[PDB]
């Protein structure tokens, strides 16, 4: 592959992890929790258009 | 430049070589 | 004084991007409304990026603050993509793109995958010391650094009983007691100011050691010179006339002692020193005065007839560990000699003399210098009986260890 | 290189002395997507005023319309003035003596049982 | 701008980014410097020889800039040092009036 | 409940992604590590994104395989609604 497409769809990839980690964990301390479940993972998905 | 500190180290102005001992006796 | 400028990006860069989308014939007054603007971006994040930079105490803006800096300013910090949505990713960063400018711009896709991933470091912890007791700063490495009236020493007492101590541990008596002490040369930083001491104690043992061949006091001597060298506190090359004729002596020396057995020290008294020796002439060096002297110096003890075998081997090895060109311009001319030499001590029947094991020690010695020597400069073909053109003394044995050599190689 | 050089200087007019390499490397890549998104507005806001060539008041238009929704600011002067003195007029409550630990009701913490699923 | 106090370098630069008007509509600290008044505490000794070169018509225009975007707090004393004046400016909006400080402030320990 | 049967399966599987790779990432945003099968299941989420960006490009340049440019990104997010963007000042 290309050097500059690697780069970019890698940072598309932390980009990823990094915001159902901090989305996951809004809408578990939203219902007053601390850790997340996996009913806080699936609509944490949904609202990325996942098709889970 | 003949002034550098170096000049003076008296390892460049000693005949060290002497002193290494050779079948000393 | 103060000549402070407003810099912006150049309008010549703006064009080809606005070409190279689709958008020509641009004015320059459009093209220059252009870059205006986004040099004002740049400079509004760039002073909101240093807040971060200052928040974090840190005197380095780090990439994760212009991060930061985005976010701050309502923008993604997304860099290489930009989402309308916003959706898949909330202002979330990314971590750049890791590009160069001279970047090959096409990698193997299997060139990524088979490459080791860099070791993790290790996790914070928290070690505490001391800055200052009652006023004074100490000295341990978590710090930075008519009659005349009777003269006081320049040393102080603890320091003259820490000498006695270094100096009683350093004749190893005790291993353990060895092992700090050197550990203790090789980092105290307030060694200097005794370092004469040091080194007058190394100069005078070595030439009342070699008058009665005691080879562990020689030895523990020479890894005190090696704990001498690798501290990067003090300053060595004033003392290093006293501290090279020492190592010549121990590496260009006979010994009084029993000649067989600890030979096989003797060959690591000689390697220690050929070893340090080489250190030395690596460091400490100014214009034709170090290196080349003792290069002459070992080059006639080689061309010297008739020698002690003793000397031989270890002028043999000091000429040997000095690099890669030296056995590459040096041991050439001299294969012919070396082989005359083996079949002089296996001819005479004498047997109890160190003659025999001397040569024996030599001869391999050479013999793997001259393997890699030959593996370093031409191809591994013909590694049977070519080297029969060179007195056949490695030969096929000689080629065993340069495909050793090879086979190191293609693990590297 | 070319742009690459002006971007050391604008940050060495700010006064920034030490940085990372990297830091030039996306203020570029932000100054080009800020610029592809700019100009790549301005010729949607021509074809709105049907005209062959993008001038400069459809550029003066896509940048006030992109700078009124991507960069923000903190809230004004007075208008933090108006809800401090809407918030500092009501007086402090007084304290319950043998209350507990002292928390906000349970729906504003985060002290739930806080559930996980059985391992099967 | 080189004939500002060197203390200043930061604000000068802010502000020489600062060319447009909608670039410090979004600012919100010089926006907030361009309605408050700079508070400038003067000395009468030194006010009188201020007010003698501004309430004459020749110069009428840089006296209206600063009855209208200064404050001028007057103290009955000596004109300070340039080391003291130093010592105690370097602010937006700085060198802030007298009234301000003058407020009973409970500043001891409970028992 | 088939998404429950699926993390309850989870434990014994290995995602392409290892654990302490997205756990790191989680641990930057504040989830920290409850339970591995939920580790687990956010990295398959991130590893069929970046899978499915990956076969539309491969589409894109069967029709126009081998190597993956910047110019097969750029239609393969384009109906995703992200526009990529070349480097263009290296």
């Amino acid at each position: 592959a290309e050097k500059a497409s690697v780069e970019t769809l890698t940072e598309m990839l932390q980009s990823y992890i990094s915001e159902i980690g901090r989305s996951a964990k809004s809408y578990c301390e939203h219902t007053a929790r601390t850790q997340p479940t996996l009913s806080d993972i699936v609509v944490t998905l949904v609202e990325m258009g996942f098709n889970v | 430049d003949l002034l550098a500190d170096e000049n003076f180290l008296m390892v460049t102005q000693l005949h060290w070589e002497d002193d290494i001992i050779w079948d000393g006796e | 004084k103060l000549k402070l400028s407003n810099t912006v990006l150049p309008s010549e860069s703006m064009k080809v991007v606005a070409e190279s989308m689709g958008i020509a014939q641009i004015q320059e007054e459009t093209c220059q409304l252009l870059t205006d603007e986004v040099s004002y971006r740049i400079k509004e994040i760039a002073q909101d990026a240093l807040k971060f930079m200052h928040m974090g105490k840190r005197q380095k803006l780090t990439t994760s603050d212009i991060d930061y800096a985005l976010k701050l300013k309502n923008v993604e910090p997304l860099y290489g993509f930009h989402a309308q949505e916003f959706i898949p990713f909330r202002f979330a960063s990314g971590g750049g793109r890791e590009l160069y400018f001279y970047e090959e711009k096409e990698v193997d896709l299997s060139d990524i995958i088979n490459t080791p991933l860099p070791r993790v470091p290790l996790d914070v912890c928290l070690k505490a010391h001391w800055l200052s007791i009652e006023g004074c700063q100490p000295a341990i490495p978590e710090n930075p650094p008519r009659l005349k009236p009777r003269s006081i020493h320049e040393l102080s007492v603890e320091q003259q009983l820490y000498y006695k101590e270094i100096t009683e541990a350093c004749v190893g008596s005790c291993e353990a007691k060895r092992a700090e002490a050197l550990q203790s040369i090789a980092t105290d930083p307030g060694l200097y100011q005794m370092l004469p001491r040091f080194s007058t104690f190394i100069s005078e043992g070595v030439r009342v050691n070699v008058v009665q061949n005691n080879l562990a006091l020689l030895i523990y001597l020479m890894r005190m010179v090696k704990a001498l060298m690798d501290n990067p506190t003090l300053y060595l090359e004033k003392y290093v006339h006293e501290l090279i004729p020492a190592v010549m002596t121990c590496i260009v020396s006979r010994q009084l002692c029993l000649r067989p057995d600890v030979d096989n020290h003797w060959a690591l008294r000689d390697f220690a020193a050929r070893l340090v020796a080489q250190i030395c002439k690596h460091f400490s060096t100014t214009t034709n005065n170090i290196q080349s002297r003792i290069t002459k110096t070992f080059t006639k003890s080689w061309v010297d007839e008739k020698t002690p075998w003793t000397t031989r081997y270890g002028s043999i090895a000091g000429l040997a560990e000095l690099g890669h060109d030296v056995i590459k311009t040096l041991i050439l001319p001299r294969l012919q000699q070396e082989g005359e030499r083996i079949r002089s001590v296996l001819d005479g029947p004498v047997l109890s003399n160190i003659d025999r094991i001397g040569a024996d020690h030599v001869q391999s010695l050479l013999l793997k210098h001259c393997a890699p020597v030959l593996a370093k400069l031409r191809p591994p073909p013909d590694n049977q009986d070519a080297y029969r053109a060179e007195f056949g003394s490695l030969g096929p044995l000689l080629c065993s260890q340069v495909v050793k050599a090879r086979a190191q190689a293609a693990l590297q | 290189p070319k742009d690459a050089q002006m971007m050391a200087q604008i940050l060495k007019d700010m006064g920034i002395t030490e940085y990372e390499p990297r830091v030039i490397n996306q203020m570029l890549e932000f100054a080009f997507r800020y610029v592809t998104t700019i100009l790549d507005d301005a010729k949607i806001y021509s074809s709105h005023a049907k005209k062959a060539t993008v001038d400069a008041d459809d550029v003066r238009l896509a940048i006030q319309c992109r700078a009124d929704q991507s960069f923000t600011s903190p809230p004004p002067r007075d208008f933090l003035l108006d809800i401090a003195r809407q918030r500092n007029q009501t007086p402090l409550p007084l304290i319950k003596p043998y209350s507990g630990p002292r928390l906000p009701p349970d729906r504003y913490c985060l002290t739930a049982p806080n559930y996980r699923l059985k391992s099967l | 701008h080189g004939d500002q106090e060197c203390y200043y370098q930061d604000d000068l630069r802010v502000l020489s980014s600062l060319t447009k008007k909608e670039h410090m509509k979004g600012n919100e600290t010089m926006l907030d410097f361009r309605t408050s008044k700079f508070v400038l505490r003067i000395s009468r000794d030194s006010y009188q020889l201020l007010k003698r070169h501004l309430q004459e018509k020749q110069n009428n225009q840089i006296w209206n800039i600063v009855q209208e975007h200064l404050y001028i707090d007057i103290f009955d004393g000596m004109p300070r040092s340039k080391q003291q004046i130093d010592a105690m400016v370097g602010s937006l909006a700085g060198e802030a009036k007298r009234e301000a400080n003058k407020s009973k402030v409970f500043f001891g320990l409970l028992k | 409940t088939p998404l429950v049967d699926f993390l309850m399966q989870l434990e014994d599987y290995t995602p392409t992604i290892p654990d302490a790779v997205t756990g790191y990432y989680l641990n930057r945003a504040g989830f920290e590590a409850s339970d591995p099968r939920i580790i687990r299941l956010i990295s398959l989420a991130a590893q069929k994104f970046i899978s499915d960006i990956a076969n539309d490009a491969l589409q894109h340049c069967k029709m126009k395989k081998y190597t993956l440019t910047m110019e097969d990104l750029t239609p393969a997010l384009s109906e995703y609604g992200i526009n990529v963007k070349k480097p263009h000042y290296f």
